[PDB]
């Protein structure tokens, strides 16, 4: 982002320097990789409250009910961890999002049942 | 904090 | 339940002084000895001043009086003679008092030297067996001397109980695990616990225990014996409003046992029921714990009337009955019901399951704290 | 310069022995101890007052320096801001300029 | 590490000491040792925390100086590149709908 | 600094 940034830089003091050999000048830039950049920034805001729930869990809820929270909270990671998050195409995002509705309504049950 | 032993001092003199 | 059985006292004796110790001769299970301190109203009134009570009788006056003429604050039976008496007095005499002598004067005295106690004495106490036993007090200078009962003029052994380069620790109260001699364990002014061995390679204190905050008052190792061992278990009382249960393979503090709002001065096991203690605090209130039903509220607790601080506590040892002693000078008797003082057959199973029970309880609040 | 307590407190031990000094043997013990300690006296004195302003203008610029390290982060962030709003501003109306031009031209 | 002025006054103590200890008896400064050399000790000890403060102290202010600096030149980044913005904003805006009046002549 | 005056004392004592 920051060399980006210093590039762009220079692209416009060129630009403005090259007027009388330019007519048309768009900035219509899409790279490819935000969307990316956008999947590992939902994937750790996934993956830092399963950690703190998961660590909480396994460390003071040591009854059936119990073992059933911390089994559902296993199937509930192994469920998001079975589906590939990293793909940037369109079935995997609508699989990502699947597995993430999936693991809010199994967590929330949890939630309840404790 | 000079005065006091120097009235230290001065008490047979 | 709890209720009142017996009220002792003296207006000639026990009158404005503070009761200091008590005990229940193992011979004569009928009998209290009890140390008091100086009267500041009388100073021609002897300072130090025994009182021998009695159960069989119904008679107030008490059986025998000894006094003395430094202020005793600990007393107690001879184990293994009948006839004696022995008190640990504010200037370091370790005094003795006979029965049998008509004289109330102490018959027999420690000197005052350097080799013997010139710090005040808190504990006195008689180890061993009927062929060979000899006298053990520790000062608050932290020195112990060992005496015979009976050539009292110089002391046997004598090293002190130092610690961290050789500081001397402040030894406030005492105990002996059942059928152990050599080893013992200390209470401390300076807030901790400490192992000490009597004779040995490292003849001295051992180990730290550590967890209190405040001066420790009384300690006491467990006396009940049945089909499981648990004498390396005992309960430490002192400023710090709480009494604490330690175990001796342990350098942290079982369970803190925090009811009380105001100091907790002594604290000893029931000798029949193996689960069983009782406390004392500054406003009256002798509690009752019992480990087997629950751990933080005592289960049977009454107030002395008028509040007064109690000072000591000790249990008879029939373990029916309970004495404690006032800040003003009667020494007030309950007797306990039979749905607490009798243990059950699986009292010793029910407290080996309890106390590994407690000790996870405490595990898993040490993690939390940690965390 | 005000004497601080421990300060007055070891100068009052000092002047205990002096005083014992003075009454055991006589009064030339002290005739030129005196000036000799009263000057490292002061100096005491002198260095805790000036440690202290030390210690008052440690606290002061110290909690300036975490002031103005936020202080730049949350300007620099804003900046930011400001720059992307820019460029999305920037090529979204330019698009529908262009769009309006071709429309007007045909 | 001693320092010099402790070591001057000490110096001065020193000869003093001397005087008292040969002019009358031994047992002149027998009452007088830890005292002293507590109060030595004390002077010492507060001139080398006094020691540590002053390179710290230089060190936090410098990098002070320059975080101020650095912070006021970010400030007239930020007010330009805002300046610049509402510039662009209103001239492209202005033309825009000039083009549009344009448009429904 | 103890040992100086240290030596101070004993030198002849």
């Amino acid at each position: 982002d920051d060399e980006y940034e210093k590039l762009q830089v220079l692209l416009r003091d060129i630009v403005k320097r090259k007027r009388e050999e330019n007519l048309k000048m768009v900035w219509r830039i899409n790279p490819a990789h935000r969307k990316l950049q956008a999947r590992l920034d939902q994937m750790r805001k996934f993956r830092r409250q399963h950690e703190q729930l998961r660590a909480v869990i396994v460390r003071v809820l040591r009854d059936a009910a119990d073992a059933n929270a911390i089994e559902e909270v296993n199937l509930a990671y192994e469920n998001v961890k079975e589906v590939d998050g990293l793909d940037v195409s369109k079935e995997g995002t609508e699989a990502w999002e699947a597995a993430m509705k999936r693991y809010d309504e199994r967590i929330d049950r949890v939630e309840t049942r404790i | 904090l000079a005065s006091f032993f120097n009235s230290l001092l001065s008490k047979k003199t | 339940k709890l209720s009142l059985n017996r009220q002792f006292f003296d207006e000639r004796w026990s009158k404005h002084r503070v009761v200091s110790c008590l005990d229940w001769s193992s011979q004569y299970p009928e009998l209290l000895v009890a140390s008091y301190n100086n009267n500041e109203d009388a100073p021609h009134e002897p300072d130090g001043v025994a009182l021998v009570w009695n159960m069989k009788y119904k008679k107030t006056t008490p059986e025998y009086v000894f006094h003395c003429q430094s202020a005793v604050m600990s007393a107690t039976f001879a184990k293994f003679h009948p006839n004696l008496v022995v008190g640990g007095t504010y200037s370091g005499q370790i005094v003795l008092w006979d029965n049998r002598s008509n004289k109330r004067t102490p018959v027999q005295r420690t000197p005052l030297s350097a080799a013997a106690h010139t710090h005040p004495v808190y504990c006195v106490n008689v180890v061993g067996t009927q062929n060979a036993h000899n006298l053990i007090s520790i000062s608050t200078d932290g020195k112990i001397c060992s005496w015979s009962l009976d050539m009292l003029s110089h002391p046997q052994d004598s090293m002190e109980l130092v610690h961290k380069q050789s500081k001397a620790v402040a030894v406030t109260s005492m105990s002996f695990p059942v059928g152990d001699v050599n080893n013992f364990v200390v209470g401390s002014e300076e807030g901790s616990v400490y192992t000490a061995c009597r004779h040995g390679s490292k003849a001295g204190i051992s180990e730290m225990f550590e967890g209190h905050q405040g001066p420790i008052t009384g300690i006491h190792c467990h006396a009940a014996v049945g089909a499981v061992d648990f004498s390396h278990l005992f309960v430490t009382s002192s400023f710090d409003w709480t009494v604490k249960l330690w175990s001796t393979k342990n350098n942290k503090p079982l369970y803190s046992f925090e009811d009380n709002a105001g100091y907790v001065y002594d604290v000893m096991w029931s000798p029949t029921h193996p689960a069983l203690f009782a406390c004392v605090d500054g406003m009256g209130r002798l509690d009752l714990w019992n480990l087997n039903n629950d751990t933080e509220v005592p289960t049977a607790s009454i107030s002395v009337e008028g509040n007064p601080a109690l000072n000591r506590v000790r249990w008879t040892h029939s373990g029916r009955e309970i004495a404690v002693g006032d800040s003003e000078g009667q020494i007030v008797i309950y007797d306990v019901g039979e749905q607490i003082a009798v243990p059950r057959n699986d009292e010793w199973a029910r407290f080996g399951r309890t106390l590994a029970e407690i000790n996870a309880n405490r595990a898993d609040a040490e993690e939390e704290a940690a965390t | 310069s005000v004497m601080s307590e421990r300060v007055s407190g070891l100068a009052g031990s000092i002047y205990r022995e002096f005083e014992r000094l003075i009454h055991c043997y006589d009064e030339e013990v002290v005739k030129e101890l005196m000036p000799l300690v009263v000057n490292v006296l002061e100096n005491l004195d002198s260095v805790l007052s000036e440690n202290q302003e030390h210690e008052v203008e440690l606290e002061l610029l110290r909690e300036d320096n975490e002031q103005l390290l936020t202080q730049y982060e949350r300007e620099k962030a804003l900046r930011r801001q400001a720059e992307e709003k820019f460029i999305e501003f920037e090529d979204a109306l330019e698009q529908e300029k262009k769009e309006l031009q071709i429309q007007v031209e045909h």
